């Protein structure tokens, strides 16, 4: 699954026509992009590559 | 003259009310929708509000429609259920608003609140052509809200003095004192007298019933002289008085011999009047004239141009 | 490394809770002042 | 059609006629055939598709003509100080220029 | 064809066009019957002699039938009144119109 | 002066009912459908909602049928089967509605809500040509929902008259304690007047009756010019005097000995009216002469422009 | 005046029913199936269910028959076999109904439910040329579906006043207690009227018809002055009264100097229109004169444009 | 005009045709009289400030009127009345009573001797 | 009638030239100039837009 939720304030007349405004034209912008499952899995770096990134030297 | 036709009451206010709206019929002569965006925007939003939906492509050429700008006057102590006359202007290129109706628009304060909805039928003046891009209706607009007042509140009330003048302060106050109580009464400025009425909104609905319909003498305000320039307009007061002087203007001179006319001193606006008569001219040399002579003297009042 | 504890550079709050504003005065006028600065 | 009498129709009624007005001038867009000009300064194209050009104006004019060229600014021109758009500025210590058929 | 008062007119011409909202136009900005509407997407036409119109989109390895294109034949040809425009309109001279598919 | 002439009761009020419809006929002269989208789509709705589902790809060029808005007044106190009058206006490009049907449009209100019911047939006039986008249907609209009110409950019922006026409100309480029981009215304000009614609507309706004819006599309002400026009108209210003033305009002179001709005091409406007339000149010069007029004094009322 | 003339009863109450048909005949004139597909498609609707299946793929090319809309009003009490007049309205391009005949169309309420079935012939008018894309069938509607109805239960009846008013409301009651017992009626607003009225239908309808006979006064209803502004019409109420004034309006001068013509102070509507006729306008001006009266005063009666 | 309309409540499109010949933008002029008080009203004069024809029967809609130091100190709106070979000035109308006044100047009146 | 602007591309409307149609077109009388104007044996002209 993947879920995108957004989150901020928007000045009530940018809103243009059929009820949409653009992102850039909304304050305190969260926005995010999120997965689920094995598919997401796949992305993260696994623990000991990550200890090594943070930790090893070079 | 009377306190109502020279004071004004304090609380007493008038507001001013925009909204924007519709007139369909017209026989033809509304905006054209290619040049005028707001207008099939606002019928499209109409609809939609209505229960129709029109598709966002669409050609939508209507001419039996305007935009435009609703005017009204709230007026003081505006009730709800009340109706006030409002004024319909064109907005965008309308030929004509003749025979329109102007639907539920919604007239808003300075505040942006909606205190009235204006809804009718326009009437327009059927070479000085009339006005055929403005109208007015009559009872169009129904009241929603009302503004909070503090009549009744107190026991000082502020007469407001239209064209303030220290004379005509020290008159009003005199003749409320007279015919009130001692002390009712008291000028704090040249345009403010400071009443003292009974608590309560009946007493003081009373005082200022008897106070407005009285009787006061109008003093010799000033010698006031006004130029339009625009309309070609030359008005002067009953205090204007003209001093000795010789005018010389083009084209002008004595009728008999030559240029460099006389003008015999004048001590009221008869005598005023006949010595610039003498002094032949028409308006628009006439304001050439008074500029001239206000800047050399030789004229005892102000001239003000509108 | 990344997880020092750090400051960015754009320091305090990044958000203002809009002020209501002052009540209106009955003075029977619907415009009100916004106390002029 | 005019109906000459109650049962006649006049089939085919006499028309004059005018005129042969140029209605349009259409530009065929089709497909222009490659040649080697060996310079790395001309970038032609296959397929739909043109270059966005800020005229001196700011109004943003196209081009299907990839001659282009390197100002005194280091900005990309194209025959006649027509700037890119988007802005690109070529640098004067880079040797060869290189666009890929991905167009970075 | 659809003329902009809405009557039919009727023409013997090809020479077809799409326009900013990819209809099929004729050379002059007058919309054919039924419309017909190219996708944006679309990067070739075929119209099959038959009159069936068809695209290809990007991506998508089918030429997706977007239309049918019919022909209408008269019982007069001669008949027809000429508007201009190599345009002709129906008259009682030429006949009621008789709408098909072409071929049939 | 009738109480109800110059009042309104605060439970009586009117509504604004607006509503969107076809007008079917009109012997051609309808909405040109290419140009006017909404139209066809509606008719399609219509017929769909009938049993008549029509393709979405279709010519549907018609022209006996014109989009029209249809504006009705929800009267105080409606009834679920009474009966209102309608303002039918075009609202495409139609023609005209001389012979037009409108057919079973909903009138709603400010809040979204169907009020009304509106069907029958146009009534439009048959070189001042009559309007023939706009028509008028009598009773054509029946009621359909009714607005609760608070009339019959409480003690207390609010009088308000229309142009405010603080003398106004004393004479009419003044009227009603004279004509009812000792402290029956109390003015709030110079637009308000507060009586007292026993509880029940019956006894709020005889009271309200008995209140409504009473004859109450109308003081000097005040002195008010209106210019219209748009239809040429100039009005002037009785109590306009005029103070002695010197007025030149373009092109007017004394009859006879040239321009700046006097103005004489004048005290009442007839010696105002014969003094300006004296200062001969078309209502346009009237105009411009009066607004300079009145920048310099000279003349004690207020004027507006319409 | 009769309670019947200015009264309704509360469950006498009228519906509007709205059907779509086609017309045969014509002598051509009909519609024009190229533009008009939805009259092809009911006319091949109606030849499958008479059990004749057009191939999909026609022409199908006819000039004699029109698609047109129905409208009827369901009166009350409507039984079952009884019939009313329908009105037929052309909905495409046919040029005229004159000869026409309305077949078995299905007469539907709000609800969509089929409360009767039209079809009969057309009758249409044979430089005021007529409306020839709309008739009327005389008995062209029998009903099918008759409405529940609560007359005759309970024991109190409402009766609605058109034009509400307390007077008139105060009147009708008192008219009604003095015919009948004591206490037989109750004003329960300025519109409606309780009356009570023994239980059965019978006596009801007994009770019903000796109250809507009855003679009642009508009582002066108000100040009202209707403009048109359309039709170019303006009525005035017996009851408008004028104020002394003084208008100016273009073109307008005293017969005999100028402009400015002074009004004099009119009581009853023979004074206030001699005095306007004085005043020489044509009734175009007279609408602007009025509206800027209005708007100064000078003018006791409220104007509404229609 | 697309401002105004914006704050009433519509958004046109900023790509638009917009032209509108029925309107036509002014600069209001009044005189702040001495000791004004929040009600009264003073007189405006509207003149053209681009290339509008004329003004003859238009309407002023709402304008602020602000003094030197930026601050509102008056609401304008009414009716424009303009004169109807020397023709009148059709760019250049004078409202009576059109403009309210909101703010009130302090003054040392009254102190001192 | 519309006008196109140095780089908006889309043209903005700037008019709509109408004409009038008499009910009868030889019963007008000249006054040089090419021009023609109404009398009593022409009909009060009908405005229209062109094409309809």
């Amino acid at each position: 699954t993947e879920f995108i939720r957004f989150s901020g304030v928007v000045n009530p007349r940018t809103i243009s026509g059929s009820n949409s405004v653009p992102s850039t034209q909304v304050a305190d912008a969260r926005i995010e992009y999120v997965g689920n499952g094995y598919i997401n899995e796949a992305q993260n770096m696994g623990w000991l590559q990550r200890f090594f990134l943070n930790l090893s030297p070079m | 003259e009377r306190i109502r036709d020279l004071t004004s009451v304090q609380g007493v206010r008038e507001n001013s009310l925009i909204g924007y709206g519709l007139v369909v019929g017209l026989d033809g002569t509304g905006d054209q929708t290619t040049q005028t965006p707001f207008t099939t925007q606002t019928l499209n939003n109409m609809l939609s509000q209505l229960g129709i939906t029109v598709p966002t492509g669409t050609n939508m050429q209507l001419k039996n429609v305007a935009a435009v700008m609703v005017t009204a006057s709230y007026p003081p102590f505006a009730r709800q259920g009340q109706t006030i006359d409002v004024v319909v202007s064109s907005m965008g290129n309308a030929k004509s608003l003749r025979g329109g109706t102007l639907l539920m628009t919604p007239l808003k304060g300075v505040d942006s609140q909606v205190y009235a909805l204006a809804q009718g039928n326009i009437l327009v003046g059927g070479v000085q052509v009339n006005q055929l891009n403005g109208g007015r209706i009559t009872n169009g607009a129904i009241i929603e809200r009302e503004l909070p007042t503090q009549f009744g509140a107190g026991n000082t009330i502020n007469l407001q003095l239209n064209d303030e003048d220290f004379t005509m302060a020290q008159q009003i106050t005199d003749a409320i004192n007279r015919a009130r109580g001692y002390g009712s009464a008291t000028a704090l400025d040249a345009r403010t007298v400071q009443v003292r009425v009974p608590s309560g909104n009946s007493s003081q609905v009373r005082f200022l019933a008897d106070i407005q319909n009285m009787e006061v003498n109008v003093t010799p305000q000033d010698a006031k002289v006004v130029i339009n320039s625009r309309t070609g307009s030359v008005v002067m007061n009953r205090e204007v008085t003209l001093d000795s002087c010789a005018v010389a203007q083009g084209n002008l001179s004595v009728t008999v011999g030559g240029s460099l006319q006389s003008v015999r001193s004048s001590a009221n606006l008869n005598s005023v009047v006949r010595a610039l008569n003498a002094l032949g001219a028409t308006p628009m040399d006439l304001m050439s004239i008074l500029q001239s002579m206000q800047s050399a003297g030789c004229l005892r009042a102000k001239l003000e141009i509108i | 490394c990344a997880w020092i504890p750090a400051k960015p550079l754009v320091q305090g709050a990044t958000t203002a809770q809009p002020i209501p504003g002052p009540v209106p005065v009955a003075n029977g006028s619907i415009f009100q002042s916004a106390q002029p600065i | 059609g005019a109906q000459s009498s109650e049962q006649t129709t006049l089939p085919s009624g006499l028309q004059i006629g005018t005129g042969v007005r140029p209605v349009a001038t259409e530009r065929l867009h089709s497909q222009g055939n490659l040649s080697q000009t060996n310079n790395s300064k001309d970038v032609a194209i296959k397929g739909q598709g043109f270059f966005q050009v800020m005229l001196p104006d700011g109004t943003s004019a196209y081009t299907r003509d990839g001659s282009f060229q390197v100002d005194q600014n280091g900005q990309l021109v194209t025959a006649g100080g027509f700037q890119v758009q988007p802005a690109i500025t070529i640098p004067a210590n880079a040797l060869s220029i290189t666009i890929g058929r991905d167009g970075v | 064809v659809m003329l902009p008062d809405g009557t039919s007119a009727y023409t013997r011409d090809g020479s077809f066009q799409v326009d900013q909202n990819g209809q099929l136009v004729t050379a002059g900005g007058f919309q054919v019957q039924p419309a017909i509407t190219i996708p944006a997407n679309a990067l070739s036409i075929t119209i099959g002699r038959d009159g069936v119109v068809s695209v290809t989109q990007q991506g998508q390895a089918a030429p997706v039938q977007v239309g049918q294109l019919n022909l209408t034949t008269f019982m007069n040809d001669t008949g027809l009144e000429s508007i201009g425009e190599n345009l002709y309109i129906e008259t009682q001279s030429s006949g009621a119109p008789n709408e098909s598919t072409p071929g049939l």
